[PDB]
């Protein structure tokens, strides 16, 4: 048996965009009329804060550089300065039916992959991945830079089933840590709900409302749209912020990256925290890629050793293989 | 059934800025040659043999069908479909490696 | 060429997936020969149980939303396509490039025949609409009508009876039924004017079709050439090359009771006026002449200026 | 003329591109091909299998994926028409669309590669002494090679078209049908591609744009089109149909076709001062472009009356009629509007630059819109045109300003006659 | 008998583009002024998650290629954060005159084909293909990915006669299945309507309105353009979506491909679902083409054995042959 030519896996755990809107704390209960955080412009000038080549390290070059300043427009979203929170609201549907590939080629490799994933599921649940998704929803990992340096971060999660809610979770994203996947009771109720939704036995739609005391008019951090510089003089707007219609907004895939930060099993250390579940497990904010293919703790090597010639990996590498199955993606060469 | 696919003397040429593979499809009925494009890799080595959008799908159809069975072929079926094509061109692909 | 007695109308024909290629060297609008073919197909599926004929056709082109994209910030525009089913082996298909657009347009038909007084006006207009609602138009379908309800009537008039100011009253009814539209009629007049003003160098019509739909830039005697109207290069018929073969001679024909000729298609010149420029609305019709021996098939706009 | 050049170039090609990987195993064919194509015998070894193609001008390969038919290769016609032109005006005859079997690039290059005043396969067609005299051509084998080479323009041998190759009817007046089969004029496409390529770039238009840098430009008219359209042929391998490999990459393009509203506009109309500063005049981008043209070429002289009376009048009345049509098509976006606050434009555009109102008021109100003619709105538009645009101020007794004033009055009267029936 | 070398057919079951518009639920009865879902851009930063080659997977170029990620500008349409439904409205006309080809050479072959189709229709009507077209309109197969994981999908069909309705149909596209063509009463009334349309009686009109409780601002999947991408510089602009005027729309051929999925009779497996009726019946997802000319279950083989040689195949293969007569096509050699 050989691997197929073209694989595909649809994105389970589909998140949405986020709305950011700032109101006063202790009015967080009635936080539905809060005005949206508006992306607006300012206009900065800079200095020379780059490494010179020691080819341009000449005093005439420094004088001509600091006397001709790199001036540029930058748009930055701040809070309304009468308010000290950040309501971030996003919704998350948890599809389920994980291992079934979208567009395969073979009928032998397909049935082998289906029965391997079903052998995992009927052996042990999705409860490991569900507890760890509940931890990354119960802290404020999706608040990427808005979390760091906050007084208290409260996460309220509601289970939307019909047009109204069914169960409400109140959390505290600083008491729950950032590097420990410690167990609780109501965390395990949330993990039971997500494990009910990931194994085909229901339709779970969650919405997540995260509050964060930052300060009276401080600076939030939305997601950042890219822009290429044109063939115009002096440069122009160099930090375009992502906005839905008159509202600053975090991207969908960024919150999707901060849900699936699961992998504490990578061979580098457990003394560097969980990282994002990817094949060739790589974090761009630390440059280095963990799980090198010259080891045997890759993804492609584990899946092709666990499907084709059936020499199964350990339980923790099975958790990793099915976590980056359930992220989705394209596979095959 | 079909013929024993004795594709032989698998050539390789470069003729007026493009490049082709020539061979001899010799069968129990007759022998022909089939000028087929080749797709190299981004380095310069033999990679693939232009499966889709080929030359003998367009310009060598009757010369490929002067060899095989065109007696039990219903007329609504194009004669490059009833002619087995895939394993012939994969055998051409593997005998340049 | 027979001067009509009526101006039948179909006020908003929203079509989808029209064929915006139309030629080997234009791409915008479906060719007016397709519109004359549609009117002749209406004449064949209506004007046999009514004893009339249908030759004239108007074009107004209310909005034109195409289906294009430009690649990688360049100033050319590639077409986007459709996938195709797989072969016997099931790998991928030979994807050939064909364009696609979305339109609506009204049609000013012309009823030359004598069956106008043996039937009332709303009956003939209603059954021409009931037949035109189920016919592919230029490689594309015609969308039906939903519950917005306003242009659902289909008007008509009578050219044979009336005064001058009454015909102007019918014109003021029609040209306000077509308010945002842009008409389309072909010009040999302006094109021969450009021949006999560029005529010192060479009478080649292709270089002056190419040099007329252009933002041209010249020097001191910044300057861009101007024009009162909006011009378009459109195919104006067919320029058959072959001797006309007998019906059974040509293999693989459509049917074996009508003869074939092999053709390159001509090129003329068309424009886009509002309907309120030219007065009489029998000037906005696309009759098409044809001749057997001369291999010249043509989509004219006669009686215009 | 030809008694050394093609043979020596064939040996030079067979020696340069013949020993990149030349061991004795490759030399067992390299020595044979090199000794054949150095002086003489490579021409006969190429004309021996040189009969897969046939040089046909009005080709029919790119008009369907794999529908093999009859690529007819004749001259288009006599023109016969007043205002038409196309493939029957070729003349320069770029008829080298010689396509067929894909493995005849050598035969195609040998046919094309004798361009010293004539063709190379079109040069040695008749009178073969001028191609087998300086090179010592024989009788039997030389005549066989000459016949098999110069007979490449022969017919395919069938009048056959194909099923998916665009056969379509055409109704005669008063009689039956001649169903016409259009083919793909690939030599006309090559000619117009060369013209539009020198429009794109090259030596003329590139240096003209460089001359319109530095602000010292020459008498020279360059050319570029907005809104081209690329139609590509062959897919990932454009030499399955020859001459779609070299001279257009299989990357044909299509110049103009667009309607007047091709770039699709929208309709917005507010009831404030921001929609009242020009909301009673009809100020859109096309109206602004027409006013910019009439303001950049409108305060000039009238000593060129034959190029001025049909030009400035057709510009002013043309822009006024186009603005009237565009304002009618854009002001009728919403289905409801009446007398309300910010309706100062409604004293002029309540019936002209505005759609039909609601249908729930009293029935004795058909005289406030049926009688509201284009004297306030059309008069206000004419006054706005005469207040923004003007005439000659030092030559205010001349005839150009009088023709412009008559054109402005006629534009105001035409706008009034077109928009005065907004209730009737 | 001598065949014909040119065959052409019409397109009965002619759909349209599908407008999409997002409003609330239980206000769908007034679903006539809902705003349209707008295709809008974002920009996403991709890292490497592909199968690397047979060699040259050393860590140095890997974590050098991660420090230089690839960038792209993906545009993804979404519901607004006020709405939770997806009104997908298209219109469908059925043209009638199914057996009559649009182009054929030989007159005797046309008469043989018309007496074959007349023998079929006089023997057994269009009731089987009409029930299965009505089943593909009853479930929400035209909602291709938008049906994957919805709370509830409801499909309303209206038979327009002149400019107004003449009968309504309130369905439920989850109670009615996806891989089982069982009988109803109301759905067989639709089947009788479509078979009355397809018997040459004339142009019969329908419009279809589907709803989908996806979520409070979740992700829709409109149809995606294909830019041919013949090498480099076809754009960084990936995933350009399809847009009719200020809307996100589904392609007409994609709805026409979702309705004509009828073919249950292909030999290899009935458990792998019904497939889309094609000659050499091929699903573009699973790669392999079913109904090979290995056996006698092709379209070309069965049509030339049922028109010419007069030996009739079974009732099910008759339904297949007339289903890809009624999708249209062009044949001949």
């Amino acid at each position: 048996l050989s691997t197929a030519s073209v694989l595909a896996f649809e994105r389970k755990l589909d998140p949405s965009d986020a709305l950011m809107s700032a109101g006063a704390w202790a009015q967080r209960d009635a936080s539905q009329e809060w005005p949206a955080v508006t992306v607006r412009e300012k206009s900065v000038r800079g200095t020379i804060s780059n490494r010179l080549k020691t080819k341009d390290r000449d005093p005439a070059k420094l004088d001509a550089s600091i006397q001709s300043p790199n001036l540029q427009t930058v748009d930055v979203a701040n809070l309304p300065s009468d308010a000290d929170t950040l309501k971030v609201r996003f919704t998350l549907r948890v599809l389920g039916g994980a291992g079934t590939p979208s567009a395969c080629n073979d009928a032998a490799y397909r049935d082998k992959l289906l029965q391997t994933v079903a052998t995992y599921v009927n052996d042990q649940g999705f409860a490991e991945l569900a507890r760890r998704y509940a931890h990354n929803l119960a802290n404020a990992r999706f608040l990427w830079r808005n979390r760091v340096g906050a007084e208290a971060v409260e996460v309220r999660i509601n289970h939307i089933r019909q047009g109204e809610v069914a169960r409400a979770w109140r959390f505290d994203a600083l008491a729950i840590g950032l590097r420990d996947f410690k167990a609780d009771a109501e965390l395990d109720a949330l993990a039971e709900l997500i494990a009910s939704g990931l194994s085909g036995s229901g339709h779970v739609l969650l919405e997540v409302v995260a509050f964060a005391r930052i300060g009276d008019g401080q600076e939030v951090f939305p997601s950042q749209e890219l822009i290429l510089d044109k063939g115009d003089k002096k440069g122009q707007k160099s930090k375009t912020l992502y906005s839905v219609r008159d509202a600053a907004a975090i991207h969908s895939q960024k919150i999707g990256n901060a849900l699936r930060t699961i992998d504490t099993w990578y061979p580098d250390e457990d003394g560097l925290g969980p990282i994002a579940v990817e094949p060739y497990g790589s974090v761009t904010s630390q440059g280095k890629a963990y799980r090198q293919p010259k080891q045997k703790l890759d993804f492609y090597t584990l899946l092709d050793n666990w499907v084709l010639r059936d020499e199964a990996p350990a339980v923790e590498q099975q958790h990793y293989v099915i976590a980056n199955l359930i992220r989705g993606g394209v596979f095959g060469e | 059934s079909m013929t024993t696919f004795r594709i032989e003397n698998v050539r390789i040429e470069t003729i007026n800025d493009f490049d082709m593979v020539k061979f001899d499809l010799v069968t129990d009925l007759g022998r022909v040659e089939l000028a087929e494009h080749v797709n190299y890799d981004s380095e310069g080595d033999f990679k693939s043999v232009e499966y889709t959008d080929s030359n003998i799908r367009y310009n060598m159809v009757d010369e490929l069908c002067s060899v095989f069975d065109l007696t039990d072929k219903p007329s609504l079926m194009p004669a490059i479909d009833y002619v087995t094509f895939a394993e012939i061109i994969e055998a051409v692909e593997e005998m340049l490696e | 060429v027979t001067d009509p007695e009526a101006l039948l109308l179909l006020p908003r024909l929203s079509i989808q997936n029209a064929n915006a290629i139309s030629s080997p060297l234009t791409w915008g609008f479906p060719s007016p020969g397709a519109f004359t073919g549609f009117v002749h197909a209406l004449q064949r599926r209506v004007g046999i149980s009514l004893d009339i004929e249908l030759d004239g056709v108007g074009i107004v082109c209310h909005r034109f939303e195409a289906q294009i994209s430009q690649p990688a910030g360049k100033r050319t525009k590639v077409f986007n396509l459709t996938r195709n089913p797989l072969n016997r082996d099931g790998s991928t298909a030979a994807i050939v490039e064909e364009g696609r657009a979305h339109l609506e347009v009204s049609l000013l038909l012309g009823v030359h025949g004598d069956g106008l007084d043996d039937h009332p006006a709303q009956e003939i207009a209603r059954q021409v609409q009931e037949q035109a609602g189920a016919m592919r138009l230029a490689g594309g379908s015609i969308l039906p009508w939903c519950n917005e309800r306003f242009p659902a009537p289909n008007a008509e008039l009578l050219m044979l009876g009336g005064s001058d100011e009454q015909r102007r009253k019918n014109q003021r009814r029609l040209t306000r039924r077509l308010l945002p539209g842009f008409a389309l009629v072909s010009r040999e007049a302006l094109l021969q004017q450009h021949l006999e003003t560029l005529r010192t160098t060479l009478p080649e019509a292709t270089t002056l079709d190419a040099l007329l739909d252009l933002c041209r830039i010249n020097f001191e005697p910044w300057q861009v050439r101007d024009k009162p109207g909006w011009l378009v290069p459109i195919p104006a018929g067919y320029n058959a090359l072959s001797p006309l073969y007998l019906p059974g001679e040509v293999r693989n024909a459509r049917d074996r009771e009508t003869p074939l000729r092999f053709v390159e298609n001509l090129f003329g010149l068309g424009e886009w006026l509002s309907p309120h420029r030219v007065a009489a609305l029998s000037d906005l019709l696309w009759y098409h002449h044809a001749e057997p021996d001369k291999g010249l098939y043509r989509w004219s706009t006669p009686r215009f200026v | 003329q030809e008694l050394r050049q093609f043979i020596e170039s064939f040996i030079q090609e067979r020696l340069q591109g013949k020993l990149d990987k030349l061991q004795p195993d490759e030399d067992d064919k390299r020595q044979t091909l090199l000794a054949t194509h150095r002086r003489e015998a490579w021409l006969a070894d190429a004309a021996r299998r040189v009969g897969q193609l046939q040089l046909v001008t009005h080709t029919l390969k790119p008009i369907h994926p794999d529908a093999r038919g009859s690529n007819l290769h004749s001259l288009p016609q006599a023109p016969g028409q007043p205002g038409l032109a196309g493939s029957h005006e070729l003349g320069d005859r770029l008829v080298s669309d010689v396509v067929g079997n894909a493995a005849a690039l050598d035969v195609f290059k040998f046919l094309s590669l004798q361009y010293q005043g004539k063709n190379l396969l079109n040069w040695l067609t008749e009178d073969s002494a001028e191609a087998l005299q300086a090179l010592s051509d024989n009788a039997e084998q030389a005549r066989e090679w000459r016949q098999a080479f110069i007979g490449i323009t022969t017919v395919k041998g069938a009048p056959a078209s194909h099923s998916l190759a665009k056969q379509l009817y055409f109704p005669l007046p008063g009689s039956g049908y001649h169903l016409l089969a259009p083919l793909f004029p690939t030599s006309l496409v090559h000619h117009v591609h060369a013209l539009l390529r020198e429009a794109r770039f090259g030596d003329a238009a590139k240096a003209a744009r460089e001359a319109r840098s530095r602000q010292e430009s020459w008498p020279h008219g360059f050319s570029e089109y907005p809104n081209l359209a690329i139609q590509k042929f062959g897919g990932t391998k454009p030499q399955n149909i020859s001459q779609l490999n070299n001279e257009r990459r299989g990357e044909n393009w299509l110049l103009p076709s667009l309607p007047p509203n091709w770039q699709r506009q929208n309709v917005n109309a507010p009831m404030r001062h921001s929609s009242v500063f020009e909301h009673d005049f009809g100020r859109t981008p096309e109206v602004s472009r027409l006013t910019r043209t009439l303001q950049r070429f409108l305060a000039k002289t009238v000593h060129n009356n034959l190029a001025i009376r049909q030009r400035r009048a057709q510009l002013v009345a043309q822009i006024c009629d186009e603005a009237l049509q565009y304002a009618a098509r854009l002001r009728e976006l919403e289905p409801g509007w009446s007398a309300t606050p910010g309706c100062q434009l409604h004293d002029a555009e309540q019936l002209w630059l505005d759609p039909l109102r609601a249908q729930t008021d009293e029935t004795f109100l058909q005289r406030r819109l049926r009688g509201d003619w284009p004297a306030e709105v059309g008069n206000r538009f004419a006054n706005w045109l005469n207040r923004a645009v003007s005439s000659d101020s030092q030559i205010l007794g001349s005839p150009e300003a009088a023709q412009w004033s008559q054109e402005l009055s006629k534009e105001l009267t035409m706008f009034k006659e077109i928009l005065e029936d907004e209730r009737d």
